[PDB]
């Protein structure tokens, strides 16, 4: 016997429903998500770190002159100064007043801490929700990761459960995406190439360890002091410090919906939206028949309070005058009210006590006991308190 | 716990724009 | 030098790794409550 249902996205909140055969006696399924997941499929495109400038040694030629030689160097940039006179401890480095030449070399290398500093660049696209659910159906406690894709069934115990689609296509997650400290942030980076001096892509090597590095730092050489022996070098500072300082703070503290961002398997958990719809092969064998489980007669709900608050701030009461004494299930089909006790213990002739949370100030909700129904009124109070710790259980 | 009882100055609290 | 100057390599010592280091708790803040209103005295010791 089929069934399905709409359970929502929320972490916490028991989802609790019976399923109603005829000739048979109702089946209570508890439902408890406890981690909902949103996983990215994810692309690298490259990582940037800080710089180092590499600043070759000065060639330096006395009555001479030196031309260019071209090492293919990440933003080598070559220049050639004329009237130098240099200085060591020693002294002057040669007589040649003017007619002297530096050639100074200058290029772009990645830091030596940019295997454990660095800021990997991702495209993300395609998220597959997975969800950790602690279903509970006829005593038969189970504990199962499960994927919201359309077939992709979990089967225990003959139960077959298969979850999705999901009723909402958003991820917090952009087409763009930065991971940095462990923090995910989302930022329009460029394309392998198209960096500029100043900000994130300034350096951008495909790997941590990769070969050959684009680099834009707007380097610039200047001339040499009179009486000294360097290469000044100009140029923009590092886009990563920038990007660190002006940060645009992570979807960790910045996500809509409620979202809890995580690490290198990229996901985003208890997301509170969507209704996941389910639905279950239930093995019949699971079913016991009504006529071995307790059939009542001339029930009657009363109210005994109701407080609409978030939590089962309602405790309704039903008298009652059954055929034997065991367990059968209870539940609200309307949102009127959502029930705490997805199953009660039954004597004979007693009273059971049912408690519930609901939103509306005049109810009037159909409960379901063993068999038949009853319509449970009354009126309720507002709450002492207007701040809370959990969410809404209705 | 809106300022009122309904049973005004509840539903304008509760629910505004009304 | 003129001709070719590359002859080893050497390797950088105290690079950045990972660990964890004690970072400061900031104090207690007092929560009064409201109607849709959460009003927070704060009282910090360091910026926060």
């Amino acid at each position: 016997y089929e069934h399905a249902t709409t359970m929502p996205s929320q972490a916490g909140i028991s989802y609790n429903t019976i399923v109603n055969r005829a000739g048979y006696a109702p089946l209570p399924i508890s439902i408890t998500p406890t981690k909902i997941k949103l996983i990215p499929t994810v692309n690298l495109e490259y990582v940037t770190c800080h710089y180092k400038t590499g600043m070759d040694s000065p060639a330096i030629k006395c009555c001479g002159s030196q031309e260019c030689t071209p090492t293919y160097r990440p933003d080598e940039q070559c220049k050639v100064f004329t009237g130098v006179y240099p200085f060591m401890w020693g002294g002057a480095y040669c007589f040649c007043d003017t007619e002297n030449t530096q050639v100074s070399k200058a290029y772009v290398m990645k830091s030596d801490d940019c295997l454990a500093d660095h800021a990997e660049a991702y495209k993300a696209h395609t998220a597959s929700v997975q969800a950790f659910l602690n279903i509970t159906v006829g005593e038969h406690s189970i504990v199962t990761t499960v994927y919201v894709n359309g077939e992709t069934p979990v089967n225990f115990n003959g139960v077959k459960i298969t979850a999705g689609p999901l009723s909402t296509a958003w991820t917090p997650f952009d087409r763009k995406i930065v991971q940095y400290a462990g923090e995910i942030y989302n930022y329009d980076f460029p394309e392998y190439g198209a960096g500029q001096p100043g900000a994130f892509g300034d350096i951008q090597s495909r790997t941590v360890s990769s070969s050959d590095l684009y680099a834009n730092t707007n380097l610039v050489l200047q001339r040499p002091k009179a009486g000294a022996i360097h290469v000044p070098y100009t140029q923009a500072p590092s886009g990563f410090e920038q990007w660190k300082k002006d940060k645009a703070p992570s979807l960790k503290f910045t996500a809509p919906f409620g979202c809890e961002i995580y690490t290198n398997p990229i996901r985003a958990e208890n997301c509170a939206v969507g209704s996941i719809p389910l639905a279950f092969d239930i093995p019949d064998a699971l079913f016991t028949r009504v006529s071995e489980t307790p059939t009542l007669s001339a029930a009657e709900c009363t109210l005994n309070e109701c407080v609409y608050s978030s939590d089962f701030g309602g405790i309704a009461t039903v008298k009652y005058s059954a055929s034997k004494s065991g367990k059968c299930a209870v539940h609200v089909p309307s949102g009127t009210a959502t029930l705490k006790e997805a199953a009660v213990e039954l004597t004979e002739q007693g009273s059971a006590t049912i408690h519930f949370s609901t939103a509306n100030i005049h109810p009037e909700f159909r409960l379901q006991i063993c068999t038949s129904y009853v319509t449970c009124k009354g009126d309720c109070h507002p709450p002492k308190d207007h701040i809370v710790t959990h969410p809404q259980y209705h | 716990t809106a300022p009122g009882n309904p049973h005004i100055t509840h539903y304008y609290h509760r629910y505004p724009m009304s | 030098a003129a001709g070719a100057t590359l002859k080893g390599k050497l390797h950088v010592p105290f690079l950045l790794a990972d660990g964890k280091c004690t970072v400061p708790l900031a104090p207690e803040p007092m929560i009064t409550f409201g109607f849709r209103s959460v009003s927070l005295k704060l009282h910090p010791k360091n910026p926060t």
